[PDB]
């Protein structure tokens, strides 16, 4: 999360975030996403230039995590948004 | 001397699929025409008795879900109503030559490995490992849940050279302990047979037959197959059972799991008992992984420190490493 | 939002739940113990639900197996 | 492609836990390459020490039962996998998928060497069987002897010498022990014929493979098209795309002494038969030839017709 | 020079896609951040990060997911055999798609607009003068980016493999070995599975099987696929295995390759009277299927004699050889043939199906049925063939029953010729 | 004393149970009924199958096992009806009711959590209920 | 069969009942009866009593399992299995399984 | 259009009727009292009808039972 704020446009330190952190997701539709899961349950959405750093244990930041989707991207991801409907 | 990037060891102690056939005790010596135990279906009307949460839980769905019966179709295998003895038969080859890999990049690393294993065999034989293998064939580890709650379990082991029988052993599985490896004359004879097999000094084919008194019409326990459960179509049926041509059976790798329970050398606790030999020595049912790589007792750590650097570990850890080479596997990067 | 279960007996933990969204209803095949659903289908009124459901080939729980194999159909 | 003098026969080899995937597009009974590579492994373990030469293999395939499943009334099939040990960390792993079969097969062979003058027939066949009893035939184990060791004696038959009555006599003595099995051959000339029949629209061959082994329902202005045999798609070789590499170039090879290319398989047509259709049993063995100037590999039975 | 009307218009259209969510405080930086990028710097920052993707047509990953190594776009040649088929017959319709970190496929669709009815893909590997007329930039910009655009369709820079890549030795004509690393034909798999999904359902398949519901068919022909087997890649995450859409959620299924005794049976000859009375028939569904197929070749005249000159001769061999398979299955399975009722008409078939010798057999067993070469079951078998398939008399007035009678003559002759050594 | 000596692990206990009933000449007996599903096939089928073994009518094993574990006389609602069998969320499928609700504090999961983790021992009869559920066995946990 | 189910009387006209009892309710069932010269049912089964009723077969935690075994062993040491075996003996005494 | 019945004696209300369509004939297994048919089969001429029918295994009404079990065959 903070790693894409001190290096918010430095993609080389995002490759360092690939070097340090844990497993990765990908999203294929009309657009294209990668998802970097972290140990603090922080998933970096990455798309071309733009990005979004998610903060779990907060449903408003998951609303912001759903602010970066097409409705075809919301044709997928529904088992990922409803997966995060527990954290209180 | 870096490690080889490709390593692969073929397994030794190759078992087969065990077949189950039921009959009557004291008709036990003529156990050759006994009919097989068949797998059949039955329906089961149960209630829903799992745990139910409190988040996103409408109590109408809750009380509507608890107060309604569940329907389901399972497979069972039972003895016939006029038979109280389970017969489980399988065979076992002992190949031998337990140091030579089947695939290796380096030639210096492979020669160093063969000098290490040949140094181990020349310093001490295969008597320890064949003694513990003889104890796992002595009792009835390969009767997993069928052993639990039985009156008398008898194991008969035959050695085969031709269309004949060379030497026959007849044991008693309940007198022989489950956790205490105590010596015996017959177990030293059969341990000399297995130890003579793993060293490459001959051909060893064994026929293992197990007998258990359970009860008239009770339930036997074959091994259970996979319904993959990929999203949709859960299906009406549940608990399908493995079989061969109209007979219930156990998988070969489960008997092979039951034979290689050697490891009494955990760092954590030697009070529980021997559980089987794995790299990162783990138990799937308990959900725990003994022998962590953060310690220095892992198979990869001991093998790297004993082949590349000549730092020989303790003797019992050397028994662990050679036990992993008899297991075989896919090693290297 | 929840209305009722469509069948009165669960066929291996699976059952069809009927939901309400305003001017439309939502039939949804789902597991009972966990809660996660496998496929869904939207109707306009409960008269369309019962009028479609009672025209299925079967009786009793063969009808609910055909309905679960119909709503949770591979869409492509 | 050299005709053998003898035909060594292995009677009943029962594979436990075979490999029933065999290709990215066909499914069932495994590749011919396992059954030829087994013979070359016998050539690397026996034939240099008994001065014989093993070239081909004859598939007979008495029995076949794949561990499959068909739930939910669908007309498609799934597999029956096994477990794996736990995670590197200690939770669980992913699930790869693997086919499975309980095979039983008989294998003809082919002998060229001079060991017949040095050794009798029972010695040669006994050494070959008692080495093949400790190997793994198609990715799975070979079941050892049991009460069904009664067909386990081999046979061996010199093919050139002797009168023709002994040729047809002992040949029919062989084919009464391969009697329930169904042989397997390669029939690509039929595929060229169907290319010339469907050459009105498009001469593509992969869509011909998609339009051979299937039930063509042709309606009337419905008639099922008559199948001229029990045909089956099999893998039939490699058609390497990459140029060849020196030994010490590619990281993670098996050994650093033999060259490499990257290959893909090559799909061909085959046919299951009864063994009594065959004119001479020496026209049944699977050979594989090559020309590594280009990427062109194949298994075949040349001169079957 | 309409390439500037491709780039400078299409990036503007993607800016029109970004006009749906635009605030003025972000538009104060997004004016130059979108326009000054949209002229020149979108291709610079996009061209810098092309190597995160990889455009190949054969991937190593479905062999094992943990395996890293060499994926290949290389399909340069189709030199294949006169009778063997593979992925060399693609030619056109090259569905070659993206493997890699999916965040930057906007470059890839940008390279997909080159082949929109034009030969600019060769102008993306070469032809920098065409980039001087159309793109009209500096030589370092257009030529350096042109060097950086081939790098999605080519390899990373060094050959590699893995210990989970199924490497196989292959012996030579008297020479050494070539160890080979096979791959997964992903474009061929996607093409053939597009064909199978067009065949199993679609427009004309639902229409023609709807005509099977209506008995009102028209000129069309469809087909049916027995025994397709599902193979699944990735597990619960078919996204990380790349290119797999919702249409292909690890869903590669396999055409069957079964030997035709995969469905074994129980051999129906017990001591019960039902199989003992009707033992002369010896039928399976395969036998009656071949018999009815033999009956269906009776309304075929000489007007289409290409089929009947070949298929009728082969068509009778499988029935008698299938009867040899029936005595095969009866032989090595049920060795118990004791005494029972009905030993006068089932006595010639008993000596035809010669069982094992009894344990209580005395010295009078090399004379009781030693000279039993039972050529009478070719006569009963001939009567069974005559009563099974219809023998037309309009083919008897012609030479079709002299040639046909010659075919059954020599075929039953060779069948009895197999039966000459049933005991000796 | 024999069964209590069996459950404690002090020996092996195998019992043979035989039951005799006078019903009448040619009357009807009641085996257990199997599952069928009327789906869309042709010409109809049966509507009542009965469970059997090799040419004999029989009862399922889990129904006898249901009849043995009717212990629970300790409902919060009413002890006047009678003992009905031991289940977590103690329920009756025929009556359509679920006694021993989780909104109370008498459920098996609630008593087991409060008696293992927190050392809050319940009443003695509820301890008989919890140990009865452990003799029943099942799939517990999340 | 016959007609003995409830009706909503929203699609139950008096002609629909007569038309619905013209209709076939034909059906095939299974029965089991005693022979006509026998009046006694015999029901035989067996029963194993295993024992060791505290040890689970699968458990993640090791501390929770040891605490569980101390709790169950505390229960058995405080009072035996006499109550449960008394009620099990009463259910084998009468004929609940009939 | 109608020509004749194929058998001279009804076997439990069932009989094969022979019809004419122009350049072809239509054999049709049917009930007699009701009239509704169960399966049909088209021939080209009556010589094909009698030439096919007299080659069936049987005599009398076993032949007409085999013919009714042949024309009204499950087509799939």
């Amino acid at each position: 999360h903070h790693i894409a704020q001190q290096h918010k446009d430095t993609v080389a330190a995002c490759e360092a975030a690939e070097a340090i952190a844990i497993a990765k997701d990908q999203v294929w539709d009309g657009e294209g996403y990668t998802k970097y899961t972290f140990d603090d349950n922080s998933v970096l959405i990455q798309s071309g230039t733009t990005q979004y750093a998610m903060d779990a244990d907060d449903a408003d930041s998951i609303k912001g995590y759903a602010d970066w989707l097409d409705d075809e991207a919301r044709s997928a991801e529904a088992s990922e948004i409803e997966r995060l409907l527990e954290s209180v | 001397l870096s490690t080889a990037s490709v390593l692969a060891f073929e397994r030794k102690l190759d078992p087969s699929d065990a077949l189950m056939s039921a009959g009557a005790w004291a008709q036990r010596d003529a156990s050759q025409e006994w009919p097989a135990v068949t797998v059949r279906e039955k329906s089961v009307r149960g209630t829903i008795s799992n745990r139910l949460k409190t988040k996103d839980r409408d109590p109408a769905k809750l009380d509507a879900s608890i107060q309604s019966p569940n329907l389901q179709t399972v497979d069972v295998a039972n003895l016939p109503s006029d038979a109280d003895t389970l017969k489980v038969r399988f065979t076992l080859r002992v190949l031998g030559g337990a140091g030579t890999p089947s695939a290796c990049n380096d030639a210096a690393y492979r020669d160093k490995l063969l000098q290490t294993v040949a140094t181990y065999v020349n310093d001490q034989g295969f008597a320890e490992l064949a003694r513990r293998y003889a104890h796992n064939l002595a009792n009835a580890r390969f009767l997993w849940r069928n052993r639990v709650g039985a009156e008398a379990v008898e194991v008969r082991i035959n050695h085969i050279r031709q269309g004949e029988v060379a030497r026959a052993w007849r044991f008693d599985a309940l007198a022989i302990g489950l956790r205490d490896f105590k010596a015996d004359a017959e177990l030293d004879a059969l341990a000399e047979l297995i130890a003579s097999g793993l060293s490459g000094s001959g051909h060893v084919l064994l026929e293992v037959v197990a007998f258990a008194r359970i009860g008239d019409g009770q339930e036997v326990f074959p091994s259970q197959e996979l319904i993959l459960d990929k999203g949709d179509k859960k299906g009406q049926k549940s608990k399908t059972l493995y079989s061969v041509r109209d007979a219930a059976a156990i998988h070969s790798q489960k008997i092979g799991n039951a034979l290689r329970t050697i490891d009494t050398w955990y760092p954590d606790e030697d009070g529980l008992g021997p559980i089987a030999v794995e790299p990162y020595g783990s138990v799937t049912s308990q959900g725990k992984a003994y022998r962590q790589p953060k310690q220095k007792l892992d198979f990869y750590t001991l093998l790297d420190n004993w082949v590349l650097r000549d730092e020989a570990p303790a003797v019992e850890q050397q028994h662990y490493v050679i036990a992993n080479l008899i297991r075989g596997g896919v090693f290297g990067e | 939002k929840f209305i009722k279960y469509l069948s009165t007996a669960h066929l291996n933990y699976m059952n069809i739940a009927v939901y309400e969204n305003g001017s439309k209803i939502k039939a949804r095949v789902e597991n009972v113990v966990n809660g996660k659903s496998v496929g869904a289908r939207d109707f306009d009124s409960t008269e369309q639900l019962e009028s479609w459901f009672y025209g299925l080939p079967g009786s009793g729980l063969g009808r609910i197996e055909n309905a679960m194999n119909e709503i949770s159909r591979r869409e492509n | 492609v050299t005709d053998p003098e003898a035909l060594l026969l292995l009677p009943r080899l029962s594979i436990q836990n075979a490999n029933a995937i065999s290709s990215p597009l066909t499914w069932g009974f495994p590749s011919p390459g396992a059954f030829t590579g087994f013979v070359h492994a016998l050539q690397r373990r026996v034939g240099i020490s008994l001065d014989i030469e093993l070239d081909g293999v004859g598939i007979v395939c008495h029995r076949f039962e794949a561990q499959i499943s068909q739930p939910a009334g669908k007309r498609t099939k799934v597999f029956n996998l096994t477990r794996n040990p736990l995670n590197r960390d200690g939770s669980t792993a992913a699930i790869v998928e693997e086919g499975r079969a309980h095979l039983e097969v008989s294998l003809l062979l082919g002998v060229h060497g001079d060991g017949l003058d040095d050794h009798p027939a029972q010695e040669i066949a006994r050494q070959v069987q008692e080495q093949a009893g400790a190997m793994r035939l198609a990715g799975g184990s070979i079941l050892p002897w049991c009460n069904e060791r009664f067909p386990a004696p081999n046979a061996e038959l010199l093919m050139l010498g002797g009168s023709d009555e002994q040729r047809r006599k002992n040949q029919r003595r062989l084919t009464r022990r391969l009697l329930p099995g169904f042989a397997l051959v390669s029939r690509e000339a039929l595929l060229q014929q169907h290319l010339e029949t469907l050459r009105t629209t498009l001469p593509e061959a992969t869509t011909l493979d998609a339009l051979l082994d299937l039930c063509r329902i042709n309606f009337e202005p419905w008639q099922v098209r008559d199948k001229p045999g029990w045909l089956v798609p099999i893998p039939a070789g490699y058609n390497a795309l990459s140029p060849l590499y020196l030994p010490g170039e590619v990281r993670n090879a098996r050994d650093r002494e033999t060259p490499l290319r990257f290959v893909e398989n090559l799909f061909g047509l085959g046919e299951w038969l009864s063994p009594h259709r065959v004119a001479a049993l020496s026209d049944l063995l699977w050979y594989h030839h090559a020309e590594p100037d280009k990427g062109l590999y194949r298994w075949s039975t040349p001169r079957f017709v | 020079q309409e390439l500037r009307q491709f780039i400078e218009s299409f990036i503007q259209e993607r800016l029109q896609g970004k006009l749906d969510k635009l605030q003025p405080d972000e538009d104060d930086k997004r004016q130059t951040l979108l326009a000054t990028h949209r002229r020149e710097a979108w291709l610079a920052d996009a061209a810098r990060r092309v190597g995160q993707l990889q455009l190949v047509t054969h991937t190593l990953k479905p062999i094992h997911p943990d395996a890293r190594g060499s994926n290949l776009h290389s399909l340069p040649q189709a030199p294949g055999q006169p009778g063997l088929a593979g992925s060399h017959e693609l030619g056109d319709r090259l569905v070659s798609d993206v493997v890699g970190n999916a965040a930057a496929l906007d470059v890839f669709k940008f390279l997909s607009l080159q082949y929109q009815g034009k030969n600019l893909l060769n102008w993306l590997t070469e032809d920098s003068a065409e980039a001087l007329q159309a793109l009209s930039d500096n030589a370092e910009q257009a030529r350096e980016w042109r060097q950086a655009f081939i790098g999605i369709t080519t390899v990373k820079g060094a050959p590699a493999s893995h210990s989970l890549a199924k490497q196989l030795y292959f012996p030579l004509p008297g020479s050494g070995y070539h160890l080979l690393a096979p791959l997964f034909p992903t474009s061929l798999v996607h093409h053939v599975h597009a064909l199978l999904r067009e065949a199993r359902f679609g427009d004309a398949a639902k229409a023609a099987r709807e005509a099977r519901s209506r008995q009102e068919s028209w000129p069309h022909g469809f087909s049916e696929y027995p025994n397709l087997a599902i193979q699944k890649f990735g597990g619960t995450k078919p996204q990380n295995i790349s290119q797999l859409n919702n249409e292909r959620r690890g869903e590669n299924w396999l055409l069957p390759s079964l030997p035709p005794n995969w469905q074994r049976q129980n051999v129906n000859a017990p001591m019960r009277h039902s199989s003992v009375f009707e033992h002369d028939f010896g039928r399976t569904p395969e036998v009656s299927r071949l018999t009815r197929t033999l009956q269906r070749f009776l309304a075929k005249t000489v007007h289409n004699n290409l089929a009947i000159r070949q298929r009728r001769a082969q068509l009778v061999a499988q029935i008698c050889d299938e009867a040899l398979q029936y005595a095969a299955r009866l032989r090595e399975l049920e060795p118990g043939w004791s005494a029972t009722p009905g030993c006068q008409l089932h006595d010639a078939e008993q000596l035809w199906l010669d069982p094992l010798r009894a344990q209580t057999d005395e010295t009078f067993l090399q004379r009781r049925l030693r000279g039993d070469w039972p050529a009478e079951v070719g006569n009963r078998f001939a009567n069974w063939l005559n009563r099974a398939v219809s023998s037309d008399s309009q083919i008897l007035g012609s030479p079709e029953a002299a040639q046909w009678s010659q075919e059954l003559s020599k075929e039953l002759t060779m069948f009895k010729e197999i039966l000459e050594d049933e005991r000796d």
